[PDB]
């Protein structure tokens, strides 16, 4: 916990289909 | 009033914002950052692999509810969408079994998959960037042992219980490399998918794709994302003696304490308080206690279904709200 | 002006199926009334239907 | 260039702006309420409110009426940008708290 | 108003005669056909 | 005569309150509606003798 | 019992009163052109259009509506007789028409 | 026969007026109110006095080897394959009847369903009179949809007026979201106090881990259930402070919130939706047929005719009672009216 | 890369695997049971996981 | 029939708790309420999911036709 | 009716028009006929149209009007304890319309310490949303629960409860929005007066406005019934026992 994953992982799933 | 939601015996009062210019002659509380920036606070009470408890202090109800709604129904997650039954001779129907598999949450990281394009023919729609393939091959046989007659069906039959852990990840194409360090498993391996008897067999594979909780619940990534306004208990006049013990028994065990010496009751932890307003039915604390809720203090409790960490779920919800605002701002307005 | 306009508008229009309208206006109430005569408890009057 | 996302409703629009209805597709109470709150925090806005005309349609009509200072379109743009800035503030605070713990 | 299911609207029809005022609309409905709702199930030619 | 004192009044204002100031009504309740529907109540104003069913 | 008796009185009275319609000379006649009422209700008024208590006009509501619609604090109120002069100027053409 | 729905008794969305119920989408997604119907079709291959009998041979293919669409799920034996889906128009029993009951005329059993079914059982047997007997079981999963009927053990029935997303539902401090919302207006006139007591007793029972009793003239006392509710942090009367799911703010009234046993009734709108434009007619009267199975029309009876007359709509009378029911172009002699 | 897709009878009581030859009987061969059920189809059946 | 995977109201996974609940009731017997609380079923919706489940699949499996 | 094509399998209708049909959404099935000729279609929509038949022909009283939840929501909005800030008021008006109607916001009833509008102002805006609307309504009505004023000589709007409705120029000056002023059978009804003074279209516009407003308002406000609503008080136990 207490570790950022949004910074290091590019959010592909958040793109509009 | 004045930012405090009123908890009365028969009604709730002061439930709206009242923090805009035009509420009063003092046209204050007009929007600006560097006021919201200095006012707003985040207090993370606890963080786990699946549950997060954090406070959003000095934020509006509409924004907090937007985050909650996006977490529930707009953060994408991976769930089985199509189940292909090669063989199912169990007592559970194929549609029921497919629904159960879809409800099984998969410990596969989103943003490692691409949204399926619906405008493609079924033979070119599913790619290795779009889909996870899960196989399931279970057959029941009589156990070649001699235990006590008619015992439980665990040492009596082989593979009598089908669990979510029996769903096998089948990498396709480049998934053999990208998923090598993180093989796809169900977040809850011990989900009882099916029970079946000797001679019965389930053989299937399931295609798991990104999806939205608003579309189907199986895609929702939170077993519950919710908040609650921070309770506020105001002891207007001192309560002492046996009356203090009676007053203390009207709240959850650790909510308000009894001072030693001064002997007066005092509010020890209002965060532990569920607002049952049990004090408001006794007529001896009617003028001695005021129950409230801080309207702009939100105690968020985010519990993940298993696919992503709750902090990531919340951050994605904030990102989604920002991105829809940004996309709408960039869109040209059509006549 | 308002009163005269309302009185003029209140006149029955030619072509109206006034007989059918009256039949339904008298019979539709006849569906919500009991066949049996139900009286207030304590009237003790002659049992006129 | 999305020409179908947001539409000015010309029938529900005043002369020289200051009053307009915008139809936004594929949006619901989530964006509607937050946008309405942010817009209502604009001193020039005298009327903000949204409605989902029917549950069977992924659609949202948001109404803005201002005074003479700005137009409804400008009020909507300012509200959207302020919503983004709010989301940035929340993201920064949450990220710093997550890192610290 | 009454809300009508699209399924029963695809079978319940109105016999709209083609005039100079609605020919384009009825052409679009014929192109749509009987399987998408803003469409048509039957055509009766003038001379048939 | 009449034994209306031996009937169950109630606290209701009849529709003809613009003619008489009646706040009472002898009543009886019958379920002339279906089992899925609730019960129907009948009234009779004591100030004018005007009857009406409030359903 | 009510369900069983629904559609009986209405049907019977319908068979009786099917063909009674208002004529263009304000008479209610059978389909055989025989007069049942020389005027409907002895009034000629549609029960659907009666704002009052079986009367066409609600005088009090109409008066209040006229007062509010024509209200003007910068207007001169008539004398009691001038009100009646206006009333008898409007009514009396119609009264002596009959 | 039922399920313990989480119920919030409150006015909501305006789609719950008049017994109508508000059902939670994503409770339906998770299997709430999910049912299925199984239907059997029975055909006998009867022998005849000419030593002939019906047969179930068939399953003709196209040149590419694949069966024709009518025979997509039919199997080599001519009887539909277990597990295969049958859409409307497909054959699952390909019965051929002799033409001199040598030559066989097709009399196959064709699936006529608005929604597809799945063949889940095909039974081949004989009766006591030495005659072939084929029974096919068709199953069909059913999602609770708009218009499906529910009831709650207290005569409070109603159809689903609206299906709403979970995030649109009101929620409590723990995030509990009702599966069903029922109108408070159904209570005051029906006086089903037993339903409120059931809600409180069920809430106390779920929080206490014990199934409660609502036995006639007895059951679990209301005060003990209130004691359980208070001891677990809930209001004694089962009214919780909820937040609006669409605004997020506290609801100004406390909402009756708890579990109620809800039964899904056999009246689903999928079996009631009927619509006829034109089709089968009874030859005797040349009027549309009488049943939803035969695609019959709706009867405009004497009462509806009287209503239309009372409206004064002569042309509508003509259109409904002649033009759209039975319009015959007869030849009449002017001399003798024959 | 992409990704593509993915006459036995049963005795009602003894659960034996029957294969009915052309016009033989409708009876089980091991026991005399007269009720036979078709085995599940061997081909693929696809379902929505909803 | 068989325990639902998820709570109808919450969406919390309860299909992995049926067997542990049964073993909590049988081995080292607990009350039903404390057995539910020991499994993390805190909310009353998730509680009723397990408390009211009728395991009909075991009865159905007694009529297994593929013995 | 005018057809509106929708995705589900039911005949949906506005609950305001359930009373003439006597329908109660509990498995009720209704028959829909499509007239096939132009003359029959015009006759249907001009003689049997819902807007042309808001009054029963047996008495002339309105029969298409507010049903239960619409009445309760109207009463709760117009309740004398209802005060709304500008944001809540504008959201209420947007829900009342479809977010496509211009509203002239009147001065608030309370100007110090806060700009607060009453629910009666909300319903005044329901009747007459802006100056371009011609619906100017004047009305005196008694609510079904009307306790008289404290004194015999005192006028009717001085009732101890909000039992007398005064509307002057489409402005609700007193009295709650009730069944007797928004429901059936009353010729002092708001919708009856709008009909008789300005047309079926105006009356239907007001009714649709109210229906949308209530459908969106009751759920967000919260209205519930519980066992505590039917639990007698402790003193009633002793009083009833001895009586
Ligand atoms: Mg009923
Ligand atoms: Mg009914
Ligand atoms: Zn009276
Ligand atoms: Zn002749
Ligand atoms: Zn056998
Ligand atoms: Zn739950």
């Amino acid at each position: 916990v207490s570790r950022d994953t949004w910074n290091t992982k590019n959010m592909r799933s958040l793109e509009p289909p | 009033m004045s930012n405090i939601v009123g908890i009365e015996y028969n009604r709730v009062t002061n439930t709206t914002s009242t923090d805009f210019p035009g509420f009063s002659k003092d046209a204050e509380n007009e929007w600006n950052v560097e006021k919201f920036k200095k006012d707003f606070e985040v207090n993370i009470s606890s963080l786990d692999a699946r549950e997060a408890n954090f406070d959003l202090i000095n934020i509006d109800t509409s924004i907090a509810n937007a985050f909650r709604r996006i977490m529930i129904s707009e953060v994408p997650s991976v769930a089985a969408e199509y189940v292909y039954f090669f063989n199912n001779t169990s007592v559970i129907q194929d549609e029921v079994l497919a629904h159960r598999i879809g409800l099984v949450p998969l410990k596969v990281d989103p943003d490692m998959l691409t949204w399926v394009d619906s405008n493609l023919p079924d033979d070119e729609k599913f790619t290795d960037e779009n889909t996870i393939v899960l196989s399931l091959n279970v057959k029941c046989t009589r156990n070649p042992d001699a235990p006590k007659g008619s015992t439980d069906p665990k040492e009596l039959y082989n593979n009598a219980h089908v669990y979510a852990r029996d769903l096998k990840f089948e990498p396709q194409g480049r998934q053999s490399t990208t998923f090598a360090d993180c093989p796809v498993v169900p977040a809850d391996p011990d989900i009882l998918l099916a029970k079946l008897r000797p001679g019965q067999e389930i053989s299937l594979k399931a295609h798991c794709i990104l999806g939205i909780g608003g579309d189907h619940a199986k895609f929702s990534p939170v077993s519950t994302a919710s908040y609650r306004l921070l309770p506020q208990i105001n002891i207007l006049q001192p309560i002492k003696g046996e009356s203090a013990r009676r007053f203390q028994k009207c709240f959850p065990p650790g909510v308000i304490g009894i001072d030693e010496g001064s002997d007066e009751a005092y509010v020890k932890d209002a965060r532990k308080d569920t607002v049952s307003r049990e004090v408001l039915r006794y007529e001896e604390f009617a003028d001695k206690v005021k129950l409230g809720r801080v309207r702009n203090h939100f105690i968020f409790n985010v519990e993940s279904a298993g696919a992503m960490t709750p902090e990531e779920i919340f951050f994605k919800s904030v990102r989604i709200l920002k991105n829809k605002a940004e996309y709408l701002k960039n869109c040209p307005i059509t006549q | 002006e308002i009163a005269l306009f309302k009185y003029r508008k209140a006149r029955l229009e030619p072509g109206t199926a006034i007989g059918a309208i009256g039949a339904q206006s008298i019979g539709e109430p006849g569906t919500q009334m009991t066949l049996k005569t139900f009286h207030f408890a304590g009237v003790a009057s002659m049992n006129v239907t | 260039p999305d020409r179908e996302k947001i539409k000015l409703l010309t029938q529900a629009t005043s002369e020289d702006g200051t009053s307009a209805s915008f139809q936004i597709v594929e949006e619901d109470h989530t964006l509607g309420n937050a946008l309405r709150y942010v817009i209502m925090k604009n001193p020039d806005v005298e009327f903000c409110g949204y409605s989902i005309p029917h549950p069977s349609e992924n659609l949202l009509n948001i109404r803005i009426q201002t005074y003479g200072e700005t137009t409804a379109v400008d009020a909507l743009q300012k509200g959207l940008k302020d919503l983004m800035d709010l989301c940035d503030v929340v993201e920064s605070k949450f990220t710093e708290k997550i890192k610290s713990m | 108003e009454v809300a009508v299911p699209d399924r029963v609207a695809k079978v319940l029809t109105y016999p709209e005669k083609v005039t100079r005022y609605n020919r384009h609309k009825l052409q679009e409905l014929i192109v749509n056909g009987p399987n998408v709702h803003p469409g048509a199930n039957y055509l009766l030619k003038r001379n048939e | 005569g009449g034994g209306w004192d031996n009937v169950d009044q109630t606290k209701t204002q009849c529709p003809n309150y613009d003619t008489c100031g009646g706040e009472s009504a002898y009543f009886f309740q019958l379920q002339i509606r279906s089992a899925d529907e609730p019960m129907t109540t009948f009234y009779k104003c004591v100030n004018c003798g005007h009857r009406w069913k409030e359903n | 019992v009510k369900t069983a008796e629904t559609g009986y009185m209405s049907r019977r009275l319908m068979k009786s009163l099917e063909d009674l319609s208002c004529q263009y000379d304000n008479t209610v006649r059978t389909s055989a052109n025989g007069i049942v009422q020389f005027t409907y209700g002895g009034d000629g008024l549609d029960p659907l259009e009666m704002e009052g208590n079986a009367q066409p006009v609600n005088f009090n509501r109409s008066w209040d509506h006229a007062y509010n619609i024509t209200f003007n604090n910068q207007d001169k109120g008539l004398l009691p007789y001038a009100i009646m002069e206006t009333a008898n100027e409007i009514l009396g053409p119609l009264e002596e028409r009959l | 026969a039922g399920q313990n729905a989480t119920v919030a008794v409150m006015s909501y969305s305006g789609y719950d007026i008049e017994d109508a119920l508000v059902l939670n989408k994503s409770s339906i997604d998770r299997g709430f109110g999910r049912c299925e119907t199984r239907r059997k079709t029975t055909t006998v291959l009867k022998r005849y006095a000419n030593h002939t009998q019906d047969i179930i041979g068939g399953m003709r293919v196209d040149e590419n080897g694949d069966p024709i669409w009518q025979h997509q799920s039919l199997g080599p034996d001519g009887l539909g394959e277990v597990g295969m889906k049958v859409q409307s128009g497909q054959i699952y029993i390909n019965k051929s009847v002799p033409t001199n009951s040598t030559q066989y005329r097709e009399a196959p059993v064709i699936y006529r369903g608005p929604e597809p079914s799945h063949i889940d059982q095909v039974m081949m047997s004989v009766s006591d009179n030495d005659q072939a007997l084929i029974k096919v079981l068709l199953r069909q999963n059913r999602r609770p949809e708009l218009g499906d009927k529910f009831s709650s053990r207290h005569g409070q029935k109603g159809v689903c007026g609206i299906i709403v997303k979970q995030e649109d539902m009101p929620f409590n401090d723990q995030g509990i979201v009702p599966d069903i919302i029922m109108n408070p207006h159904g209570f005051p006139s029906r006086m089903t106090v037993g339903k409120m007591i059931e809600l409180i007793s069920g809430k106390a029972g779920v929080l206490n881990g014990t199934l409660e009793y609502g036995t006639c003239f007895g059951g679990s006392k209301l005060e003990d259930m209130s004691k359980i509710l208070v001891d677990q942090g809930f209001n004694y009367s089962g009214k919780d402070m909820l937040y609006s799911g669409i605004t997020g703010e506290c609801l100004q009234a406390y909402i009756f919130f708890g579990p109620i046993y809800y039964q899904k009734l056999k009246h689903m709108v999928l079996d009631k939706m009927h619509a006829r434009a034109r089709g089968p007619r009874a030859v005797l009267t040349r009027q549309p047929t009488e049943g939803r199975s035969r695609d019959g029309g709706l009867r405009l009876g004497e009462m509806e005719r009287d209503c239309v007359i009372a409206y004064g709509a002569s042309q509508l009378l003509l259109e409904r009672l002649m033009i759209s029911s039975d319009a015959f172009e007869v030849d009449v002699c002017d001399k003798c009216g024959l | 890369x992409x990704x593509x897709x993915x006459l036995k009878y049963i005795c009602a009581e003894c659960s034996s695997k029957l294969s009915l030859s052309r016009t033989d009987a409708v009876r089980c061969k091991d026991c005399g049971h007269r009720i036979l059920l078709k085995a599940r189809t061997k081909r693929l059946v696809q379902f929505e996981a909803r | 029939m068989i325990v639902p995977v998820r709570c109808f109201s919450c969406g919390k996974v309860v299909g992995d708790k049926w067997e542990s609940y049964l073993n909590l009731l049988q081995e080292d017997e607990l009350d039903e309420g404390t057995a539910l609380s020991r499994l993390g079923l805190k909310r009353y919706c998730c509680r009723r999911m397990i408390l009211t489940h009728v395991d009909l699949i075991e009865k159905f499996l007694r009529y297994n036709p593929l013995e | 009716h005018y057809a509106k094509i929708r995705p589900w399998r039911t005949f949906r209708l506005n609950e305001c028009v359930c009373t003439p049909y006597n329908a109660d959404f509990d498995g009720d099935e209704m028959n829909l006929h499509v007239p096939q000729t132009e003359e029959a279609r015009a006759e249907a929509i001009n003689l049997m149209g819902v807007k042309n038949n808001l009054l029963t022909p047996k008495s002339g009283e309105p029969i298409i009007a507010a049903t239960q939840d619409f009445i309760t929501g109207s009463y709760l909005i117009s309740h004398k304890d209802s005060f709304y800030d500008r944001a809540t008021l504008t959201q209420l008006l947007s829900m009342m319309s479809d977010g496509i109607e211009h509203f002239d916001i009147p001065p608030p009833a309370i100007m110090k310490p806060y700009y607060l509008w009453t629910g009666k102002q909300v319903f005044s805006l329901l009747i007459k949303p802006n100056h371009n609307s011609p619906v100017v309504i004047n009305l005196d009505a008694k609510n079904k629960v009307f306790v008289p004023p404290k004194s015999k000589s005192l006028p009717n709007e001085m009732s101890q409860n909000d039992g007398f409705v005064i509307i002057r120029g489409s402005q609700i000056l007193s009295g709650v929005m009730d069944k007797s002023v928004l429901g059936d059978g009353k010729k002092h009804s708001v919708f009856y007066t709008i009909l008789r003074d300005y047309g079926p279209q105006e009356a239907a516009n007001a009714m649709n406005r109210m229906a949308k407003l209530c459908a969106r308002f009751l759920g967000n406000r919260g209205f519930s019934i519980g066992i505590n609503d039917v639990t007698p008080a402790d003193d009633l136990k002793q009083k009833k026992e001895e009586l």
